[PDB]
């Protein structure tokens, strides 16, 4: 019934510009989840923010009313918008193939060459390239047929059912979503052959075989008792910490795929900040983000054992924190530590003989969900659309619509692919 | 939690700018009772009080001539959490005047505190509490000992800067009801009159060698009647040591009873001298006002008063002080070594 | 290296074993005698454990050498004490240390 597709478009409109304002609010603000990736996420959300909330509601009232009320002008302007925004939410998903490839390939030269002022100039460029490719050809007229009912249309301000010139159709999906679609194919087909390539680059392997020697219990992960088993590891104090870094799924366990992630935090020419940061994630015994009291306490009370007074203790560390707070909280941040830290030059005395840098394998089967989506939900409709250049018009006009419907909905499915990830998840 | 352990109290962690601690009489109860709480003050307003103070005491001669009911007390080193049962001990400001005659500020760590306090009440009690100079108030000194480090964490440095600028204007003899004469060392062989001490200027940071070098650098016999003054010393290697003959001599020439100081530590919190047969007074004496010097020596302090033409002596008493690390290091700084130590040992071990 | 001339020497019939936990008193300072920091400005024993290498090596090869109650002085050189690297806040880079350790009890 129509007041249930109408409900049906207000709540998909309303949940695409919410989770849309939400991503682009948690990149944003929390100035920690900055990465250049991140801010070729931010363009993408933007971009789908504007179809939704420009595009989606006006469609679904002309699907709804069955009379387009707003205007030939409007209509150019819809539909504008429309082009414009697919093609680019299409060129930035192989802009962050291609920048992903680059950073897999060589992690240095991306580290050192890339920087923000880049990022916002490819994003420009991108945005401008399509933006032209969009309006240009629309306002200038180069689509209207000479079918007499198509120019009636033309004509009548009602009618906006989209009208080809029997070679806009072929240049457009062949200028927007063809190229576009299989460089971002085989570029991440390469990134993936890379990928699984350097993980088992003989050194790996060794991990791997010192690991299935310490794993007692058989069961394909490690748990505290088996690393208590190194008679010269159990009398270290702040081992159960360092287990809880490593267990980054929370499950109680360690196995094979995050205990070279947790190792290869340190390494010979491993990053500074990452070492800063493995730092700073002793005291959070709570990986909320924040070094309360009771935290900055209880970590302090199992290395200085029964040496100071209980006392002497929280007196000392309550200066500390007092003289810490740069805002206030009562509670210090990993910019505050950065600004206490740092000058002690500490980073190079965590250094394990390990040489491998796996940091750019943490974001890349969310990225492949993600074009993988995209290109599942929009290949149809444009598949649909060769079939029907050739007026053979095998079936049409009422599974065309359908189709662009589809393609329309995908955008709500970004958001949920990054609350999957966890740091997203701890954001949101 | 939020805190592990409450009893134990919490520092306020507002500043004070110069709204409440001043009124331009300044406030007094209220500055002794949030400093006593572990507060802290504003920069300008901790600049305009120690300006304040320097306005007042250069004014001030260079030889004190104080009046009778005094009572003197000896160095104190930043001992602030002593230095108010000093001052509950020999009666508050409002009705007695004090002297006082030895250094303030390094081996302690509320030094600043300290300084503060005593110059806030100097400038609402301009003539009944007199202050004299030692020889931890220069630029040397205070540098090697823990005050440069102990302003540059509390407060800027600036600070630092205006509180020598300030201190290095204070009197250095303060001659006492025309009998005694009360000086932060002792005397020295180019000083023989008083009068001698009413002309050098006491505006510049002392030297290695001199008459006011040696004004505050002194230090006097152990084994005073020594078989014959002007005898180099080692304990500092600064300056002369003095036996009884210079001391009599010095007292006969210029018709006086007694010098006092303030540097030998005693475990009594006081000491004087062999007697001096002339009139009956002892010479020399000894004052000392830190109890537990630096917390470990274990002794008492001691308040001298005159009074009537009698010197009574109030013993006195320790108290308890919070704590702070040496050097006033943070938790980060002084535990972050460890955990890279333990981390890095851990993970050499694991992986073979 | 390491050099103990006793003060008040005690006991001699009781040596620390590399098993055991002593207790001492330490108040050390630097070459010339600036006190950096002392086990008397607190109120508390300081408890370490031979064989294990947490304390300076300094310490592990002159306290080894008293007894119970034997007052000692411990020059640490700079190869015994924190070495080139230092230790940062305290202790400048290329020091000499002065001990004034005092073994207690052993538990
Ligand atoms: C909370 C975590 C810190 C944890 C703190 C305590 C249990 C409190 C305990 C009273 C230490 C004091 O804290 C108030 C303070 O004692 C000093 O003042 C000191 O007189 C000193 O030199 N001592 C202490 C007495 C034994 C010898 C030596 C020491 O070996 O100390 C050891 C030491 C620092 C080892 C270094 C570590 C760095 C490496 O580079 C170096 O390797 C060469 C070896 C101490 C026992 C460590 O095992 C334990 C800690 O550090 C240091 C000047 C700084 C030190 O605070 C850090
Ligand atoms: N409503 C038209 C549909 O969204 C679409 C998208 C991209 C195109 O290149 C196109 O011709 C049509």
């Amino acid at each position: 019934w129509v007041v249930g597709m109408g409900i049906v478009m207000s709540l998909i409109v309303l949940a695409i510009v919410f989770g849309n304002v939400l991503v682009i609010t948690a990149i944003a603000k929390f100035e920690r989840l900055q990465t250049v990736t991140n801010y070729f996420i931010t363009s993408l959300a933007c971009a789908d923010l504007v179809m939704g909330l420009a595009v989606v509601p006006f469609g679904a009232a002309h699907i709804l009313m069955k009379m387009w009320t707003f205007g030939n002008f409007w209509c150019e302007f819809w539909t504008s918008i429309d082009v414009l925004c697919v093609t680019a939410s299409i060129e930035t998903l192989c802009v962050i193939a291609v920048d992903r490839y680059f950073a897999i390939t060589s992690p240095f030269k991306y580290q050192s060459l890339l920087t923000k002022n880049k990022a916002r100039v490819i994003i420009l460029m991108v945005w401008i390239v399509s933006g032209l490719t969009s309006f240009l050809p629309i306002q200038m007229h180069w689509y209207r047929a000479t079918h007499q009912e198509a120019i009636n249309c033309y004509a009548e301000e009602t009618c906006c059912d989209f009208f080809t010139n029997q070679a806009y159709a072929i240049a457009s999906s062949i200028v927007s979503f063809y190229v576009p679609l299989v460089i971002m194919v085989f570029v991440y087909s390469r990134v993936f052959q890379e990928a699984k390539r350097q993980l088992d680059a003989d050194e790996i392997k060794r991990l791997g075989k010192r690991f299935k020697k310490l794993d007692l219990d058989n069961s394909g992960s490690l748990s505290v008792e088996e690393f208590m088993s190194l008679p010269e590891l159990q009398q270290n104090p702040l081992v159960q910490r360092v287990i809880d870094i490593f267990d980054t799924d929370g499950n109680g366990e360690v196995d094979f795929k995050e205990f070279i992630e947790g190792v290869s935090q340190f390494s010979v020419k491993g990053d500074k900040e990452q070492k800063l940061r493995f730092a700073f994630r002793i005291y959070d015994m709570d990986k909320d983000g924040y070094i309360s009291n009771g935290e900055l306490f209880q970590v302090l009370k199992m290395m200085v054992g029964n040496n100071l007074k209980d006392t002497q203790l929280q007196q000392i560390v309550d200066k500390t924190i007092i003289n810490a707070d740069k805002d206030g909280d009562g509670r210090i941040s990993f910019e505050e530590f950065c600004a206490v830290v740092g000058g002690l030059d500490i980073h190079k005395k965590m250094v394990v003989d390990v040489k491998f840098c796996l940091k750019e394998h943490k974001a890349l089967k969310t990225l492949g969900i993600i074009m993988g989506t995209f290109t599942l939900c929009w290949l149809p409709f444009f598949i649909v659309n060769i079939v029907h250049v050739i007026q053979d018009n095998l079936i049409r006009k009422e599974v065309y619509i359908l189709l662009n419907w589809i393609g329309y909905v995908n955008s709500g499915f970004n958001p949920l692919i990054y609350c999957r990830s966890p740091d997203f998840r701890i954001a949101f | 939690t939020d805190r592990v352990v409450k009893a134990v109290p919490f520092p306020p962690s507002h500043r004070l700018t110069a709204k409440e601690v001043f009124d331009g009489k300044p406030r007094v109860d209220i500055l002794k009772a949030h400093l006593m709480k572990e507060g802290r003050l504003e920069e300008s307003v901790a600049l305009r009080i120690i300006t304040e103070g320097a306005s007042i005491l250069r004014q001030e001669k260079n030889l004190l001539d104080i009046d009778a009911p005094v009572t003197v007390c000896g160095d104190i080193h930043g001992q602030f959490f002593d230095l108010m049962k000093l001052f509950e001990v020999g009666g508050s400001p409002a009705n007695t005047r004090y002297l006082f005659l030895g250094d303030y500020v390094d081996r302690g760590y509320f030094s600043i505190e300290c300084v503060l306090y005593l110059w806030a009440l100097k400038i609402l009690y301009p003539k009944t509490l007199f202050l004299l100079r030692g020889n931890h108030e220069c630029r040397h000194l205070t540098e090697y000992f823990t005050f440069k480090q102990e302003c540059k964490i509390k407060y800027s440095e600036r600070v630092y800067d205006a509180c020598m600028d300030a201190f290095d204007c204070l009197p250095l003899a303060a001659l006492m009801n025309q009998q005694f004469l009360c000086v932060h060392g002792g005397l020295s062989p180019e000083i023989n009159t008083l009068d001698d001490i009413r002309k050098l200027d006491r505006f510049k940071e002392p030297p290695a060698y001199g008459p006011m070098c040696d004004i505050l650098w002194s230090d006097p016999l152990e084994d005073f009647g020594n078989e014959k003054h002007f005898t180099h010393n080692t304990v500092r290697g600064c300056s002369y040591f003095y036996s009884y003959p210079a001391v009599c001599d010095f007292l006969q020439h210029n018709n006086l009873l007694s010098i006092l100081r303030a540097h030998e530590a005693q475990d009594a919190g006081y000491r004087m001298y062999r007697k001096s047969q002339t009139t009956g007074f002892p010479s020399l004496i000894t004052i000392f006002s830190a109890p537990n010097y630096l917390d470990v020596y274990n002794n008492k302090a001691a308040v001298l008063k005159y009074e009537n033409n009698v010197m009574n002596i109030r013993q006195f008493n320790c108290s308890p002080h919070p704590y702070w690390l040496p050097n006033f290091m943070d938790v980060f700084t002084w535990s972050l070594p460890f955990v890279g130590e333990k981390v890095t040992e851990m993970l050499v071990n694991v992986l073979n | 290296g390491v050099q103990v001339e006793t003060i008040s020497p005690g006991d001699g019939r009781t040596f620390p074993k590399r098993g055991q936990t002593c207790v001492v008193h330490y108040t050390g300072m630097l070459e010339d005698g600036k006190k950096f920091d002392s086990s008397r400005d607190r109120n508390k024993p300081f408890k370490f454990m031979l064989g294990k290498q947490e304390v300076i090596r300094g310490w592990e090869e002159g306290v080894a050498q008293m007894s119970v109650g034997q007052r000692a002085k411990l020059t640490i050189s700079p190869d015994y004490a924190y070495g080139a690297t230092g230790h940062p806040g305290i202790i400048p880079p290329h020091a000499t240390l002065v001990f004034d350790v005092e073994l207690l009890k052993l538990e």
